[PDB]
């Protein structure tokens, strides 16, 4: 599946 | 044995994890706009394009008891495409690292891996602040559409104060309210904590609580600049087909080179909810 | 996945089939000098070297009672070789484009094949019909015991059939009679199709008659030129060891190289069964 | 019965069948496009946009014997994508002749179908061969750096012969072979068909012979034009999202209206493979 | 899903 | 077995 790595900072 | 051919792939599991971790610390520890940006979401590496929606102007809305009366619908003024560039840096390993690695039984060094980490985290920072001029991208300085407000002195105390609420001013008679976002340069951010005499009370507290989704600092910004946005999904967002990570260019002289790269563009949807200074 | 890493190949075999079948129909529909010339048998890859018979003078066959008469031909006392070279052109694919083919479904585009076997076809043609002077190649247009006719005043109507009539009778007057095939410049063969008022039909008609193994046209021709030769496995041939073919060349910077290439050479044996205008 | 309340479908299967049979066959007659263009495969209603290769730039191949020169690689230009229409046409059905046709058994009619299926045609041709100013895109007589020959004497005999060779020779100068196809206004079509030959073969035949693809005339010409094209995928094509198709839209104030709709575009890979007179 | 209704005509 | 693609044109 697709995931995000670093992601949101907020 | 191994490293007598070419290979596929010349790292383990472990070390393939440690690489990945390390990128995503230093990332992490480096970004500056991901930080008032949201994210649409993870698109997809085949996707390569994306919609460019802006809208104009508000309608207010209405209150009735059948729900009958008449109100404007929400759509675009003018629907674009526009294509996902991608950002990147390289490394190299030594092939005798790897193998000391695997007889020691201890991690493995990635150092270049940090350092290229770094560097694209400041290129995406460049990429989100100022467009591309040659590929047609626009940035947060450069948005044709935003208002404007003139610096003042900043040096005698009170200009900072009275330049930042000349632009929430200005923000509110567009119908942009919100948490406002301030990023300024070095030199602004430096001068903003200043101590002068009988001073009682710093300048950058003040900002802070005016701003309340936060004040920050970026070397990226040139000389005496600054910009204030009003945060929101609905003004701006990052939409990103694929995250930082690190992909093997295959062997060159016995040695290992890396690429460290992420592919995402900004959507302003509403150019008047930013302010430059 | 499969981005990340070095693959041996990048592509499935439907993909393979469709750039194999997309160069050989470029290759068919560009190729010009396979029209006028026979094919000395394909060799195979690993042969590099052919020789090179050059033959000079007439020598007749005999008609007698009892067969005491010699009329056989004697070896060169030099018997040279040449070498047989590659001919290649280079096109690129991006991963984003197959990323996409494989999961949404969406057809691979290889227009560039195609253009990178034209190019190699056009490169093809020019060492035909003009030599390589660095490799010490001779064509069709520069060879050195070749016949000479001047080419005459083809404004008006007339002027071709007296050219290729004379050309023809300079070929007769050393011993070769067979079929005759002649090749154009864009400005001569455009210039062939106007009505002959001695005839009342086309011009080219006329030629068509007097060749019978064809009149065309090529674009690696000059200026104001053309050749008739005679043709037959006797006089002139080409052997080839490897047919157009398309080749992985390995990732570089995440994307996907190829080539198309071909080996072959052309053999003059008789250098008086060609006249120049 | 079936009127007094909304309805999801308001026809019957054969009803649907005969209106679909009818739309198809009406374009068939009048489409002129999509018998001299090649198709890329049908994409889906879900793909919006495809990118549009370019190939102006070319450098030659190269001969070596071992295959170490180097020569640049066949890629687009600058890669850009464009974004895919939709052409579409309404109509309104009453409910009364709908049950007039359900009870006493009477053929529907469906001659506004026909005409909204016409007047869908009819603009897909016309952006064919013209563009679109407001969205940006490009045509056929239109295309920039397309090739150009003056039309001359098409009153006098032979005419139209010698601009269509003048043609052609233009095309193979510039590199570009094989069948070639032409399209004519009504008018030059009609002038075409007289004597030249002196063999009572008609000029019409005389171009035919040179034109291996086909000769047609289309009505969105205008007077005193043509244009020359060599075909193939590798120089133009259509991209299509999905075919014409009809769709309703939803009961209102009782009546039935519907839409004939389509999506597709034109690329020109080569801009030289085409000559305008 | 994916099908044409007019065609190639070529 | 070795053979000609595009194949002899005469």
């Amino acid at each position: 599946e697709k995931r995000l790595t670093v992601g949101s900072l907020r | 044995p191994d490293f007598l051919g070419h290979a596929e792939n010349p790292l383990r599991e472990e070390e393939w994890a440690r690489l990945n971790e390390t990128v995503i610390q230093v990332a992490r520890r480096s970004l500056v706009g991901r930080r008032i940006l949201d994210i649409y979401g993870p698109l997809g590496a085949g996707v390569q394009t994306v919609p460019y929606d802006e809208f104009q102007g508000v309608s207010p809305g209405a209150v009735d008891i059948v729900g009958e009366q008449e109100t404007a619908m929400v759509f675009t003024d003018a629907r674009k495409f526009k294509t996902i560039p991608i950002i990147y840096k390289d490394f190299l390993l030594h092939w005798r690292d790897i193998e000391a690695a695997r007889t020691h039984n201890m991690p493995l060094d990635v150092s270049a891996a940090a350092g290229a980490a770094a560097l694209c985290a400041q290129q995406e920072d460049e990429l989100i602040f100022y467009g591309d001029a040659r590929l047609g991208y626009e940035g947060l300085m450069t948005a044709n559409g935003r208002l404007t407000v003139p610096l003042g002195d900043w040096t005698s105390p009170g200009g900072g104060f009275q330049a930042i609420v000349e632009a929430t001013r200005k923000l509110n008679e567009q119908g942009h309210f919100g948490p406002y976002a301030v990023v300024l340069s070095p030199r602004l951010y430096s001068q903003l904590h200043r101590i002068y005499e009988k001073t009682g009370v710093l300048e950058i507290e003040t900002i802070r609580q005016l701003a309340s989704d936060g004040v920050y600092q970026s070397n990226r910004l040139r000389g005496e600049s600054g910009v204030v946005v009003s945060t929101g999904r609905e003004n701006m967002d990052l939409a990103v087909s694929m995250d930082m990570v690190a992909a093997y260019l295959g062997a060159s002289r016995m040695n290992h080179p890396f690429r460290v790269l992420e592919a995402l563009l900004l959507r302003i949807k509403h150019p008047d909810a930013i302010c430059t200074l």
